[PDB]
């Protein structure tokens, strides 16, 4: 939980950023599906007039 | 939940007879009871609704005597120690928490211990605002009549007892 | 370990061993003396014949 | 680990406190949260706890210990006490209490005081017996409180001059009728001043309401005695719960027989907040002011007095006039008839560069002779005969030349022969 | 008046209810052998615009609910089993029970 | 492509833009839009993005980065960012948050910040090692603030006899009681300037609230500072989320140890717009107004202060008076005794064509010897001396008469002797 980390930036600011990224992104579309599929689940069905 | 208590506290039509207060203590005494039916142990506890601020909560009694039937309600004399008691007897606790108060069980007997008091609110204003009269004399209609004792209204939802 | 070792300790240890809280401690005092026996009693014969 | 030791300690020592105890950047909880935390840890670390605090009974009926520094307030470093203890040892609202205070559980929110081993400067035993504050009998004050510091400094004129207008003693129910403009925080501070170096014996409670920040710094780390304070970033609901509680706390002190003085400042904003706080009572007079909304400012200003068994409650409060306020106006008008210890302050001489800023004819003491001896009571005696002809900037300006041309008030009346 | 599923069937003895849950539906693994009420459909046929007050005054005091025809659906005479599974759908707008 | 030097481009320049990048007429989209739309298409030809913006957390955890321009609104040119950078950079609100973005996808409406490189002029390692504002220690105004231009202009006189009338320092609390028809809007354009010329090291913030647009237009490129504004075609709604968030921004670069002025107008149109955005209390005053909507109002007055550790918070904010209203004459009643620098201005020499229209014996600063020197220090005792005498209007022409007759104001030290 602290990937917060840094030293001789040259190369590890970089690898570490990438990384953080990568982690936000897979993050992101994790929640983002997560909503798509409680918003399908959770959507009323039309059942007839 | 809390706006179910809310509702149900202000749709009281004989406010008089039933306040918030006993109303909430009434409401208190039904989640005692569904807790004691909820558990196979026989354990009595308080609620303290928090009429105003918020939500529910239930504490945990102890009693505390020398015995250990039940030990959900027994304590020694001196266990006082850690905890945070520092009293012989009397010390209680909040340990329980999370009482369900909405299924069927729940549901039956909050509405009996409801109208239970209910009766014995009406009971208790009558016989408090018509009490004084004793040693007067006061009009009534009969409105049951048998072998052993008769009924009397008297008004207002007061029921007066005639013995054979 | 055993039971007939537990039934000579008291509610006066519980309380004071360490990491026993709210939970832990109702759990050993309800599924403990449920069973008919009681938390803290005064035998001798135990453990016979081990 | 007591709560004070750890509290007055500066935000730096506690955020490097944290940082050696192994914990997250402290820099982003606030000082109540890193007490908080820091006591986690530490008893965490085993450490049984010894704590402090101002009790505070709610309605439900369990009590909260609260601290000083935080001006009495809410927040995860409070201490919390069920009503057994209430009803074993006999607490009550404003009495301090200090002792063994453990960790908290899942659930709780608040340490627990297991024993008490201080209640009010006082053995836990003999804190279920004292007489309650209001069965006393209260009297008039009768120990002379010397105001005069006796360096003669460009500053001790201002507590010179004040001898020289009206004496005061213990249990003495002072107002300060002063416009704006006029300096009544220094008043303050040099009545705190010489009250400290005077009589270190009683302790001096000094009480800023309604007032801006940096006062309130000030008077904090300048004054010798415990300064509890309300600025005017929070509602009414702190500024009378504040009152509520420093009264009740001087109440206990008195009742352990105590000399408490009370300095208040102002008493025209606090009952602005009185008002404002209560519900309204049917009808409106003129400024917008309740009829009841005064009637708890006034049981505080009346709560002063000398008592007859043992301690004494002395308050001087500051009044805001001559502000155009239609409030501040009836409030005034209602505490004027209220006290027997008054000192006006003439604004004319306050923006006119004029320091200390009195008005003599109009301040004054009743029964003024039960707080001095035949001497200096004739000694005033002369003097308000020879200042009474005279007018109001000249009189005093002459009165603070010949102060300022010696040390005391005896060379003063030494030299007026 | 709309239909509704609410567990206050009137006219009907207490153990028939004791099968349905706080809302008004049988409970996941509850036998039945004969006709017994598992849902508590109920219609109104007299007064509309039943106000939520009297509502609930009608189960705790009072009068029952009158307007109900007990159109509460059994399961036939005769088939037996034990429920396993519900299945609720509701309509664009309305609001879900608790059940759903 | 940074988002500042993108928005601050004119309008047209914007459409010539969108029109050379192949896109639909740009006339018909919203300059948010409009905004949106080029940096939709100049990100799908690739160009990692670098923008910026001032933080806005809202209920939920997430952030939102608004743009200055926009006076810190809702729009598709805003940047999200979920609340996992928030805890692990330690940020809060009014924080500026400047970095690399990227584009959009399909159901998201918002850009994302990858990576801060710039946390209000900080680098983002040390962005969660900082002092909270509210754990400071506030003090009493040390650093001069000199007005003075030095041309001895028509306009600069404006400045001069400010100078001669309350002195003004970092971290100081001010209010501008001045009745409609005065030219408040001269006043707050000169002392812009003023702190713009002589002071650039320190940023300048001024704020108009429920303020006519063509001030708007007028102060957003006259004045060298960051000019947010909210004209009333909009709800208090608005104009509260704005006030919180520049005071946050405000308190967060004080925090950064950075000297910070706020010139706002109006303080009463704000407690206005604070009344009625939040619920009822219970109970009413004279005027509609509640008792808790001043909360707000107040706790942003008292958040100027001179801090002791580093950075300042200088607050100078126009009040309306004397315009009939009952809710603004409690709202002035009760700002009156808030803050310790005010400046009066008459309304029958405002509408007398004197400018600019002052008043000095109603005017001052509290504790003003810790603002200046010994020598000016007696000037102004001098001239306060020689003022008081004399009325309203004929000494507001005496002065400035012999205030123009000169330069500076050491000309007319010189001259007075
Ligand atoms: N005894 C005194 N000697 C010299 N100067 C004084 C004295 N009392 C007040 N002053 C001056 O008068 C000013 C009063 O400021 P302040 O305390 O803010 O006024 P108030 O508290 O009455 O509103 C101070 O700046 C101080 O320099
Ligand atoms: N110090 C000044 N010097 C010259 N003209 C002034 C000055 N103050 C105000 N005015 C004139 O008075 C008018 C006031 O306009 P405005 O700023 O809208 O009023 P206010 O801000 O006082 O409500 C301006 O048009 C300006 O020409
Ligand atoms: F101290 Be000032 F008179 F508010
Ligand atoms: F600027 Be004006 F007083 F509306
Ligand atoms: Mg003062
Ligand atoms: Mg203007």
């Amino acid at each position: 939980r602290w990937l917060e980390l840094g030293l001789t930036d040259e190369e590890k600011q970089n690898q570490l950023e990438q990384l953080a990224e990568q982690y936000d992104e897979l993050k992101h579309e994790f929640e983002k599906k997560l909503e798509a599929k409680r918003r399908k689940i959770t959507q009323g069905d039309d059942l007839a007039p | 939940m809390n706006k179910e208590i809310l509702a149900v506290v202000e749709a009281v039509s004989n406010e008089k007879a039933l306040p918030r207060e006993k109303i909430f203590e009434a409401l208190e005494s039904a989640l005692a009871t569904a807790t004691k039916k909820k558990y196979e142990q026989e354990i009595d506890v308080r609620v303290q609704i928090d009429r105003k601020s918020g939500d529910f909560d239930t504490f945990r009694r102890w009693l505390v005597v020398d015995e250990v039937t039940q030990p959900t309600k027994e304590i020694t004399l001196e266990a006082a120690r850690y905890e945070d008691e520092s009293l012989n007897l009397g010390d209680y606790v909040e340990d329980q928490i999370e009482s369900v108060t909405f299924d069927r069980i729940t549901t039956q007997t909050a509405k009996q211990v409801i109208v239970q008091k209910v009766r014995e609110a009406e009971r208790a204003m009558v016989v408090d605002q018509f009490r004084e009269h004793e040693g007067e004399i006061i009009t009534g209609v009969v409105k049951k009549v048998n072998r052993d004792n008769i009924s009397l209204d008297l008004g207002n939802n007061a029921e007066a007892v005639i013995l054979r | 370990h055993y039971i007939g070792d537990l039934v000579q300790r008291t509610e006066v240890e519980l309380l004071k061993t360490p990491n026993l809280g709210k939970k832990s401690l109702t759990e050993i005092k309800d599924v403990l003396a449920s069973r008919g026996l009681s938390l803290g009693m005064r035998l001798e014969n135990w453990p016979p014949a081990s | 680990m007591n709560l004070t030791e750890l509290k007055n300690t500066p935000v730096s020592e506690l955020i490097t406190l944290g940082e050696n105890m192994g914990l997250e950047n402290l820099a982003r909880m606030r000082k109540q949260d890193i007490i908080f935390a820091i006591l986690k840890q530490h008893a965490k670390s085993g450490e049984d706890i010894f704590g402090d605090g101002v009790l505070e009974i709610l309605q439900d009926g369990f009590g909260f210990l609260r601290s000083a520094d935080s001006s009495y307030l809410a927040g995860p470093d409070d201490i919390y006490v069920s009503p057994s203890q209430i009803r074993r040892f006999n607490l009550r609202t404003g009495d301090t209490i200090s002792g063994k205070i453990r960790p908290p559980k899942e659930g709780e929110r608040y340490f627990a005081l297991l024993k008490v081993n201080e209640v009010n400067f006082d053995k836990p035993e003999n804190a279920r017996n004292k007489i309650l504050f209001e069965n006393l009998t209260p009297l008039h004050a009768n120990s002379r409180l010397r105001m005069e510091r006796g360096n003669g400094s460009t500053e001790d004129l201002t507590a010179r001059v004040l001898d020289l207008a009206s004496p005061i003693g213990r249990g003495q129910r002072g107002l300060i009728v002063a416009p704006p403009k006029a300096g009544k925080t220094m008043l303050l501070q040099n009545i705190a001043q010489s009250i400290a170096y005077n009589h270190p014996d009683c302790v001096l409670m000094v009480l800023l309401i309604d007032e801006r920040p940096e006062e309130v710094t000030e008077m904090q780390r300048l004054v010798k005695g415990e300064v509890v304070a309300s600025t005017f970033d929070e509602p009414a609901s702190r500024h009378v719960q504040v009152a509520e509680m420093v009264i009740e706390k001087a109440k206990r002190l008195v009742e352990h027989k105590k000399d408490v003085i009370i300095l208040l400042d102002s008493i025209t904003r606090l009952a602005r907040a009185y008002n404002t706080v209560v519900p309204a009572s049917g009808k409106v007079l003129t400024g917008g002011v309740d009829a009841n909304a005064l009637h708890r400012p006034k049981r505080f200003f009346g709560a002063a007095r000398n008592v007859e068994e043992g301690g004494s409650l002395t308050i001087i409060a500051t009044a805001l006039i001559d502000t155009g306020s239609k409030m501040d106006e009836v409030i005034y008008e209602e505490f004027k008839g209220t006290g027997n210890m008054e000192l006006h302050l003439s604004r004319k001489i306050a923006e006119k560069r004029v320091f200390p800023a009195i008005d003599y004819n109009r301040s004054g003491t009743r029964k003024e002779e039960l707080l001095t001896t035949q001497e200096e009571l004739q000694k005033m005696w002369i003097l308000r005969k020879i200042i009474h002809p005279m007018g109001e900037i000249d009189a005093m300006e002459f009165l603070i030349n010949k102060l300022a041309m010696t040390k005391t008030n005896d060379d003063f009346f030494e030299m007026m022969k | 008046g709309p239909e509704e599923i609410t567990a206050d069937i009137p006219n009907v003895g207490e153990a028939a209810l004791s099968k349905l849950d706080e809302s008004g539906i049988v409970y996941i693994g509850a036998e039945v052998t004969g006709g017994d009420i598992l849902v508590g459909k109920v219609t109104p046929k007299g007064e509309t615009q039943l106000t939520p007050e009297e509502k609930l005054l009608r189960a705790i005091f009072g009068e029952k609910a009158s307007d109900v025809k007990d159109s509460s659906l059994r399961v036939p005479n005769g088939v037996s089993g034990t429920v396993i599974d519900v299945q609720v759908f509701t309509r664009d707008g309305v609001e879900k029970d608790k059940r759903a």
